[PDB]
């Protein structure tokens, strides 16, 4: 699955959850200092702005995070798949 | 490389064709069921294409999807009356060289074999 | 900046949903599934494996 | 239902990716790139010419009957030149003993004058006098305009690569410096 938060404009977002696989499966294991790190980071981020009432006054900002496992090819198919869901909009 | 290009698309064609074979073998012509392409139905039959090429050369298939073909050698050199590539020999599993072919023999070497029995390498 | 260290110290991780990967994050930091199993109580400011990265 | 492949590495790599993405096959004629052969990244790229690995086999076995030993990799960005040279220098380290004077690659779009000292760099090494190219057309034909100024004449001659096996494009460097240039080509015919 992925990140969804609804928000009145969306940020999408590329964070590599999963280490590099080998050659049976895919994603190895979960990046637990790399990827969730930076995951929080930006949830504190857009949390921040959104209860930050000088910049952008009641205006929220929604999330995009998905999948990349460290791995260009998943990268692909998950901008894929957002862009398929698109043609909701970041 | 338009007959690398011509056999490309032949194999393509070749893998249709059997795909509508298979497919629908009482079917002549058009398809139905054949308007839903899928890419690994037709990668299915591209890996399994076998026939004879424009230049009679077997168009090979494999899972990996790659032609085990040769690698003529072609030298450009000047003969002060037509000046073209002219190719050496053939590469059937193994080099296939020609002597007195090449470089109209310059080599080049790291450090000049200097010593003749008496000084150190 | 203090304000992530506190954001990850006092908020804690199972309460907070949405995040289906910190499930998964949660059950291979505290090495046990949810074997040496473990309660809800526990926190990550209490473990030794968290450091702020730059 | 299925689209044919492209000539540069990195646009092949790019429409290989993008029609796998979709679920399309993909032939290739003229992207012979070792990274494009697994069936794991681009497993819908079956092209139709070998890849650049029996090249860097043929390219040995080339300097092992020529009786050479020292000889400079140079190429241009993309997958093709850095892969052939990476090729190239495995085969050659692997049973060959062959060894690389240096390994200096061409810019893509080189300003204020730094494609002299790509060739200058070359000559000043005059033990080198094999040199394997792994670039398209226009920068091997950039290369060898650079070789022919600077008073310099058939110094070294070139191992040429699939770009220009038999491309009547640099034959006028050929006939100008470069005399007697070898290069490789698959197994075609007229």
């Amino acid at each position: 699955n992925s990140i969804r938060i609804d928000g009145d404009i969306t940020l999408g977002g590329l964070f590599p959850v999963h280490g590099r696989g080998s050659e049976g499966k895919p994603c190895g294991e979960l990046k637990k200092e790399k990827g969730i790190h930076r995951l929080e980071a930006m949830l504190f981020a857009l949390d921040r702005i959104n209860n930050d009432p000088d910049l952008l006054p009641n205006i929220t900002l929604g999330a995009r995070i998905l999948d990349t496992c460290s791995r260009d090819t998943h990268a692909l198919e998950q901008s894929l798949t957002f862009v398929q869901a698109l043609i909701e909009r970041v | 490389k338009v007959q690398f290009v011509i056999d490309a698309v032949y194999a393509m064609g070749h893998a249709l064709h059997a795909m509508h074979r298979d497919l629908c073998p009482g079917r002549v012509g058009l398809c139905p069921r054949m308007d839903p392409v899928d890419g690994t139905q037709l990668l299915k039959y591209i890996r399994n294409v076998n026939f004879s090429g424009i230049a009679g050369n077997p168009v090979t298939f494999n899972e990996n999807g790659d032609a085990p073909g040769r690698y003529d050698i072609y030298q450009y050199q000047l003969r002060n009356d037509s000046a073209e590539y002219k190719v050496i020999g053939s590469w059937t599993d193994h080099l296939h060289l020609r002597i007195e072919r090449m470089h109209w023999l310059p080599r080049s070497i790291c450090s000049l074999p200097c010593q003749p029995g008496e000084r150190k390498k | 900046v203090r304000g992530f260290d506190r954001y990850f110290s006092s908020r804690t991780l199972d309460n907070n949903r949405r995040n289906i990967w910190f499930a998964e994050f949660w059950e291979d930091n505290f090495h046990c599934k949810l074997v040496k199993k473990c309660t809800n109580r526990e926190r990550i400011g209490q473990d030794s494996a968290y450091e702020q990265e730059g | 239902v299925g689209v044919i492949g492209a000539s540069g590495s990195s646009v092949s790599i790019m429409v290989a990716n993008i029609l796998r993405l979709f679920k399309i096959p993909q032939i290739s004629y003229a992207s012979t790139a070792p990274d494009l052969s697994d069936n794991s990244r681009y497993d819908f790229f079956s092209r139709v010419v070998p890849s650049d690995t029996y090249q860097a086999q043929a390219m040995v076995d080339i300097v092992r009957a020529l009786k050479w030993n020292y000889v400079s990799t140079v190429a241009s960005e993309g997958s093709y030149g850095e892969s052939g040279v990476e090729a190239f220098i495995q085969k050659s380290r692997e049973d060959g003993g062959v060894c690389i004077a240096q390994s200096v690659k061409i810019p893509r779009e080189p300003k204020a004058g730094e494609f002299d000292k790509i060739i200058r760099r070359l000559l000043e090494t005059s033990n080198a006098r094999a040199v394997i190219i792994f670039a398209n057309e226009d920068d091997i034909r950039r290369v060898l305009e650079a070789a022919r100024r600077a008073n310099q004449t058939g110094h070294f001659f070139w191992m040429g690569s699939d770009s220009w096996g038999s491309k009547i494009a640099p034959v006028l460097h050929l006939e100008e410096v470069a005399e007697g240039a070898v290069t490789i080509l698959p197994k075609r015919m007229s």
